[PDB]
Formats: C-alpha cells, structure tokens, sequence
C-alpha cells in the first residue's frame, strides 16, 4: 500500500530513472511494476512469484508412481529460495534438489539423470529433449535421433538397382463422418 | 492458465472462478490441441525420411555449381548461405511484459535440428534423387539423372547428349543470380513475417485487452473490494470476470481458424516433398510455372521456401504443316 | 500379417476413435457446464421463482439465461469447425476412392508409401480404412554407368535404357529391377555424333 | 431515456447493447467460418484451371 495504489506481490530493487514529479510505472497491460517509495526516492520494482505452471512428466499409474516435473523457463538456482513449504508438502518441495538436475532451454528438468547415446523417443519435452522409462527403473532424459547417420558414397560414376522387392499392406485411417446431433 | 489472466495475485477471485469451472478447463484443452498439431507438421514436412544423409567431403556435383544450398562446413553450424539470409531478413521486450499467463511455449524441435532435418532433403534429393521417399533410397550422380527427368517431357535424352556443355552452364548461371533476387526487397517474403505478424499482434490485443472495465467500476480487482458491500459485491466482480472469459474465447475461436488454414499449408507442401522434388510432377502450374524439373526445399521461422528450378521455352518459329 | 497388425496395439485405430470421442466427449461438458451458477443465487430454476418477487426474480434469470445461451452458442461453433476437416478428408477420401481404386495413381506416395499397386476400401464406424497395397524395394547391388556409347565412329543410343556394366559388358536395365539385356539394334537408335 | 430517469436507466440499456453486441459477434464469425469453404473453392477452380 504505497499513497493508495494496493496489490499484491514481492518487491524488488529497481534501476529505473523516475522523473522528479513522476511516480508510478505501468506497462503495455496498464498494470503498475515500478513504484517509488514515498518515504525516499528510492524505487521499487513489482514482480511476481514464481510462476509458469509445472509440467509433471510421470509414466501411467498401472506402472510405478515415480515422476520428474519440469519448470517452465526459470534458471532454478531461485526455486530453492522460492520454496519455504519443504516440511510442509513431502515429495514436491523436496525436488528443489531430488535426482541430478538438468537445465535445457526450456526450464530445469529435475528428477532425471541426462544419458549419452541417442535413441528415438516416447514423451516430447521441449527445446529438444525427450524421456523414456527404462535403466532397476528410472527416468532418462536425451536427444531426439532420427537413426544413425548414413553416409551415402555419392560419386559421379555409383548408382543402386535394387533385386528384390516387398509388398506392404499399410493401415490408412480417415474420418468420414461424425454422429448427426440435435438440440 | 485460468487464474493467471484473470485472477492473478488475488485470493477471492480464485474461489470465484471455480464454481464456473468447465469453461477455461476447455480452453487449455483447446491451446493444447493445437499445440500438438504444431509438432505433426513439421515432423511431416521434413521428416518424410527414416535415415538422415550426408553427402561425402568430395563436392563435385555432377558440374553444376551447388555451393549455394549445401551448407557449408567452414560456417559455425551446417546451415546453408541461403538460410543465414533467409533468417536475417524474417524479424521476430516482447516477453518480459507477459507476466499474465501467455507464455510462449517452444517448439519441441529446434533450430538446428530443423536444420539438421532440412539438410538431410537436399543431401537426400542430390545423393538418392527420386527415390529416396520410398523406402531404401539409391546413390544417384547429378549429371546423367538429367536424362531422365527431361525424358519426363517428350524430350529424347539426346538433349543431354548433342547439346549438354551450353545446357549444363546454362543451369549455373540461374541458381547463383538467385542470391541477389533474395537481397532484392522483403516482398518476396512476405509469406512468412505475416504470419509471425499476425500471431504476434494478436496477444498484444489480448494484453491490452485487460485494460477494459468491462462495465464495472475499477478495472482492477483490488480496488473494487475496498469502496462498496460485500453481499453486493458479488455481482460487480462477476460482470467483469466473465467479459475477460469472453474475450478469451475470442482469442481462442480466432485461432482454430489459423490453425485450419496453415493445415492445408501443410498438406500441400508435403505433396511437394513426395510428388515434386519425389519426382517430376505433373499437376500443371502447381510445382513448376512449365515443364518441371525438381525442387530444393529450404528452411525459415515457421514457414517452409522452396526453390522450384522450372522449365520456360524460349523464342519460336512458324512453318507449314499436314 | 494385417490382422497381427490390427491387434497389435490399441493405436491402430486412433484416427476414428478420436472422432467419436471427441464427439460425445463435447456432450459430457455440455451437460456439466449447467451445473455453473452464473452468478445466480442458485443452479436448479423452479426455486429461483419460489423464494423472489417478480420485480426483482428477472434480474437473476436474466443472468442465467444468457449463460446458458452462449454455454450453447459454442458447442455449435466448435461444431462447424470440425466439420470442416471431416469434409476436408471426405473429399481426399473420395479421390484415393477416386484414382487409386478406380484404376493406378501416377503421384509419387499417395495411393502407396512407394510405387503403388492397388487398394482397398473397408467400411469402418464413421469412416474409412484403405488397404494400401504397396510395392517397396528391397536389396540391392553395386555396378558402374556411362550414359554414352560410340561403335561405328558415330553416336549410337538405346531406346530406352542406361548402359551399366559389371565387368564383361554394358547392360541395360530399367529403373527399379536388375534386368539385363545385350545391346541390339531393335532397341538402338544413331542420334548425332559421339564426341 | 424519455421514460425513465439516468440514475438507473444505465444497467437498463446495458441489458440492451449486449443483446446486439452478441449478434455481431455471431454474424462476423458465420462468414469465418464460410469464408474459408469458399477459398476451399477457390482453388479447386485455380486447378482446373
Ligand atoms: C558379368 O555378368 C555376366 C553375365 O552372365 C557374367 O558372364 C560372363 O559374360 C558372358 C555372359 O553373357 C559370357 O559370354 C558367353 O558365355 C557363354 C556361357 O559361358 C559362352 O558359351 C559364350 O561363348 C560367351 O563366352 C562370359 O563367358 C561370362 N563369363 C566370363 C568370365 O566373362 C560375367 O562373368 C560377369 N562378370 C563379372 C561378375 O565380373
Ligand atoms: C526375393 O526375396 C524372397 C525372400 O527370400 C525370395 O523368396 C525365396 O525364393 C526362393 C526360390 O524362389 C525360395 O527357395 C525361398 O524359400 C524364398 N524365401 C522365402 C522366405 O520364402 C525371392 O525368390 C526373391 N526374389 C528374387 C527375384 O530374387
Ligand atoms: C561454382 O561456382 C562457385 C562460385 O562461388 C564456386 O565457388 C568458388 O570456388 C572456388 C574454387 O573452385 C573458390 O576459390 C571460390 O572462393 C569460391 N567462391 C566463393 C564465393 O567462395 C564453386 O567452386 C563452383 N563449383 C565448382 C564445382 O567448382
Ligand atoms: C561395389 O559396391 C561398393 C559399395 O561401397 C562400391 O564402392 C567400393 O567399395 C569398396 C569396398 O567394398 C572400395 O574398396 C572401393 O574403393 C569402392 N569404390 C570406389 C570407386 O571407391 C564399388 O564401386 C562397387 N563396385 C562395382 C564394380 O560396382
Ligand atoms: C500395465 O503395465 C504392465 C507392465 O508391467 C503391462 O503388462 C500391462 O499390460 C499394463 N496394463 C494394461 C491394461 O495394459
Ligand atoms: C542461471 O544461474 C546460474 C547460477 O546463478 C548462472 O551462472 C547463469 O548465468 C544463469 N543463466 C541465466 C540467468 O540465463
Ligand atoms: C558422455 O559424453 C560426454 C561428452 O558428450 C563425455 O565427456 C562422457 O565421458 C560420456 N560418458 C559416458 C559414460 O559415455
Ligand atoms: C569423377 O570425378 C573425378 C574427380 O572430380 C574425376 O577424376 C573422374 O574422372 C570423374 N568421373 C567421371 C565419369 O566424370
């Protein structure tokens, strides 16, 4: 409560060259983030928690009950300190520091330990990496790979004529109607 | 998310936005649907492939000067020329004033992967040829493969053969100047910035959007609380939390029309991939503005360009028939 | 080898299941999105009448009826948008019923993932499935080209075929079968000179 | 306004710009919707041609 603008949030120290008459600071949302202190000209900046949402990444529940959540964009050194509930909710504030945290480009994926050799993958993370259920169970985090790079001996006199063949019979499956509704 | 746009930093607004409920619940399913189809695309557009090639160190291509799209490995990443001008001239404090939910998701892939897969067409279309969509792809040198996608016209192979040095020179002297038409002006681009134009525009409406009063008295939830009763306040605060939902359904409805349109997009440039550069295709003035040789696709933000190497005859001459 | 592949995952029909759940999924809400107040001072509407006047008893229903009135309005539009695809795919469904039935599709993958054969068409719920009948090449082997030839001083091309040869002689061969012949005149033409 | 007084007529008029905002809001959409079958058609005539 600063001179009768309330809200809420934490606040921090802010560089910005308030003018001499000029006091609060909006945004493109008309939102107040910059105010300046009536008692000294010192200024503020207003800034929320920590925020973003969690994106549990869990195998189903018929098989076991380990997960690894991931932050959305936020360098967790701070997470730690943005957590003050550690014996207040068991097995959720404890994954400040669980299993080997990893950092990609999309937030800090803890719970899970970063493996060499790249594989194909089974549940999309994001900013390139995906997981999968295996090695004694646990979660592995890695690179997307197509296959193995084939190197192709491209010349101006090769060429390949295949001697066989194969006959598939693949499954194409199309929509072609929906259930007729009346209201 | 539900409450960071609407209720976000309060208390008593949270409690009031559960007993709606199954409105916003729908609108993460519907931000989320869309999501996934942004990965079916581009795992579609490129990905049409099950081993990922590369051409050897030797770089002659059958005569044909092709330095310009095979990337370059002197370069900090295996990203042709093209591509650095191609993503210089696509232009992009956008985020750090979205503290109201819309967080810009990444992709799942990434840019040089995107690359990595985009490199892998040219070292595919150039090594293998038309045949590389089909299972196990074949070596083919660039230099005889042309006496078959001419033999695709009427076009005896003799072409190749009593005029091949003025027509193989001919083919360089087009690819090269093409680097100076790309320099030429942002028009021919315009297919690309557009729609980061109108992605990005749009959440700035929907930021600004809050500012509305929407009929109530302050624009702000804390202010509201504090000068009138509580039995009454009930229904003040309800006014203008249901036009921000609305106007959240407006946001939403605007971009399952995009989504639908950018569909197609991606259902006909991955004919172009699987039919064209697959192949000399045949549907008239869709690959090729003439008779059609190849293509040699490229990458960009969010969006695909092609380089279609048609076929135009040159000048004529009359005579008498039976 | 089909029917192993039909039952071996519950996927292998994911692209109609998705449709009829996705569209008695959107009734589930439709019913449960009733249950929201609106701001009202109650859900169920007969009570509504019987404990206000009838000054002030329209004010409340006036709020709930128009809740109701746009809960309604956006099935409908979620409704015509995905009428838009299933008629999008009706009309890819009624070309692949169109060209690769009704006779053999000249486009590179799209009546097969490769050189392409047949298909066929089994009646599905609310929709379709297509036996792609597909040829795809196997192994392959190793030879050495020269897309040229001169004998008698002049140029003499074949009339349809490349020149490859594995160490005797220059044979020719079609573009997806090892099929040799020896060169002939019947399938030879003179075409220019050979320099 | 001729009937009723400002003090109150505000909420009573309110009632009334909803109900037509609503129908523009419909109106607008129903030609997204149709415009997209048209350019459908646009270019299964683009083709033909
Ligand atoms: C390359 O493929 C040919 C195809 O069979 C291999 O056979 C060699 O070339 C011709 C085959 O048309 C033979 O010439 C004729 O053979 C018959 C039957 O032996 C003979 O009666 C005729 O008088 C005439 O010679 C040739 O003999 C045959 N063998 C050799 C050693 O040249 C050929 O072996 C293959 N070359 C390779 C794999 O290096
Ligand atoms: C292509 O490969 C198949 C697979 O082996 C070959 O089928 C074999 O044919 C021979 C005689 O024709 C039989 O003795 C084998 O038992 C067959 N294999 C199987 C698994 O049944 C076929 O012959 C090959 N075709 C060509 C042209 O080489
Ligand atoms: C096709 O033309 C390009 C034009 O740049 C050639 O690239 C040049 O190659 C020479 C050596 O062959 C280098 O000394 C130049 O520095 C290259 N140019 C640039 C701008 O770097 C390319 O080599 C030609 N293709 C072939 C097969 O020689
Ligand atoms: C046979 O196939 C090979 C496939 O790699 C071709 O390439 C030769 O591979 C061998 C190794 O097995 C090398 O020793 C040769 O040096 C490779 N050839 C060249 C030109 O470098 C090979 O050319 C094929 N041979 C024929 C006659 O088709
Ligand atoms: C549950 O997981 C087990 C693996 O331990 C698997 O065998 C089983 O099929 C799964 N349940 C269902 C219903 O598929
Ligand atoms: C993340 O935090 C670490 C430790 O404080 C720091 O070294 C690194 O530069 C930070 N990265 C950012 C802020 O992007
Ligand atoms: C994993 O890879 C890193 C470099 O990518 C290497 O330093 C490390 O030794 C590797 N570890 C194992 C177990 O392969
Ligand atoms: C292939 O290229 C190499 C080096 O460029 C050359 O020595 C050889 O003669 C070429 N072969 C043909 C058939 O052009």
């Amino acid at each position: 409560n600063f001179n009768g603008l309330k809200g809420t949030g934490v606040l921090t120290e802010s560089n910005k060259k308030f003018l001499p008459f000029q006091q609060f600071g909006r945004d493109i949302a008309d939102t107040t983030d910059a105010v300046r202190d009536p008692q000294t000209l010192e200024i503020l900046d207003i800034t929320p928690c920590s925020f973003g949402g969690v994106s549990v990444i869990t195998p189903g529940t018929n098989t076991s009950n380990q997960v690894a959540v991931l932050y959305q964009g936020v360098n967790c050194t701070e997470v730690p300190v943005a957590i003050h509930a550690d014996q207040l909710t068991p097995t959720w504030r404890v994954y400040s520091t669980g299993s080997n945290v990893f950092q990609t480009r999309a937030g800090c994926l803890i719970g899970a330990e970063y493996v060499n050799n790249s594989y194909e993958c089974d549940i999309p993370i994001g900013a390139g990496i995906c997981a999968s259920y295996q090695t004694s169970q646990s979660i592995i985090a890695y690179t997307m790979s197509l296959g193995a790079e084939n190197s192709v001996a491209y010349s101006n006199n090769s060429i390949a004529i295949p001697t066989n063949f194969t006959i598939s019979v693949t499954t194409e499956i199309l929509p072609v109607s929906m259930t007729k509704t009346s209201v | 998310d539900c409450t960071m746009y609407i209720c976000g930093d309060s208390t008593e607004c949270s409690n009031l936005l559960l007993q709606y409920g199954s409105f916003c619940t729908q609108l993460k399913r519907a931000l989320t649907g869309i999501a996934v189809e942004q990965d079916k695309n581009t795992q579609e557009v490129f990905a049409q492939v099950k081993q990922i090639y590369k051409t050897p160190p030797i770089k002659y291509f059958g005569g044909f000067n092709f330095s310009q799209i095979l990337p370059d490995p002197s370069k900090p990443s295996k990203r042709s020329f093209i591509e650095d001008l191609l993503f210089n001239k696509v232009t992009l404090l956008i985020c750090a004033q979205k503290f109201k939910g819309l967080t810009v998701l990444p992709p799942l892939l990434t840019d040089e992967m995107i690359a990595q897969y985009t490199s892998a067409l040219l070292a595919g279309t150039i090594t293998s040829g038309w045949t590389f969509g089909a299972g196990a792809a074949l070596q083919i040198p660039f230099a005889m493969q042309m006496a078959y996608r001419f033999n695709g016209i009427g076009v005896t192979q003799n072409v190749l053969y009593e005029n091949q040095k003025l027509i193989a020179n001919q083919f360089n002297s087009a690819i090269g100047k093409i680097q100076d038409s790309l320099s030429s002006t942002a028009s021919a681009l315009g297919k690309l910035q557009d729609v980061v134009n109108h992605n990005a525009q749009a959440l700035n409406t929907l930021v600004k959007q809050l500012s509305s009063k929407f009929g109530a008295i302050s624009s702000v939830l804390n202010d509201i609380f504090s000068r009138l009763d509580k039995v009454e306040a009930e229904v003040q605060i309800d006014r203008l939390i249901t036009g921000r939902l609305q106007s959240l359904q407006t946001y939403v409805t605007q971009q399952l029309i995009r989504a639908a349109e950018i569909r197609a997009s991606a259902n006909l440039a991955a004919t172009k991939m699987s039919e064209c550069v697959l192949g000399q295709s045949k549907r008239v003035d869709f690959c090729g503005k003439g008779y059609h040789l190849m293509s040699f696709p490229q990458s960009a933000p969010h969006g695909v360009v092609f380089l279609h190497v048609t076929y135009v005859p040159a000048q004529e001459k009359n005579f008498t028939t039976a | 080898k089909i029917q192993d592949s039909l039952s071996s995952t519950a996927s292998a029909l994911g692209k109609l299941q998705d449709v009829v759940n996705h569209n008695a999924q959107a009734l589930n809400t439709l019913v449960k999105q009733l249950s929201s107040k609106f701001g009202a001072i109650s859900s169920v509407l007969n009570d509504i009448f019987s404990r206000l006047d009838k000054v002030e008893a329209e004010v409340q229903i006036d709020r709930l009826i128009t809740g109701r009135l746009q809960s309604l309005q956006t099935y409908v539009t979620q409704q015509l948008i995905r009428a838009a695809e299933i008629r999008a795919s009706a009309n890819l469904a009624a070309t692949k019923m169109s060209e690769c039935v009704l006779g053999q599709s000249k486009r590179v993958d799209f009546c097969g993932k490769g050189y392409h054969l047949m298909s066929f068409p089994q009646s599905a719920p609310h929709g379709v499935v297509f036996l792609h009948v597909t040829y795809v090449p196997a192994q392959e082997k190793n030879f050495t080209t020269a897309p040229a030839i001169c004998h008698d001083g002049k140029a003499h091309f074949p009339r349809e075929g490349v020149f490859v040869s594995n160490g005797t002689h220059w044979f020719v061969t079609q573009r997806n079968f090892y099929e040799p012949q020896i060169i002939t005149t019947d399938n030879t033409f003179v075409s220019g000179n050979c320099d």
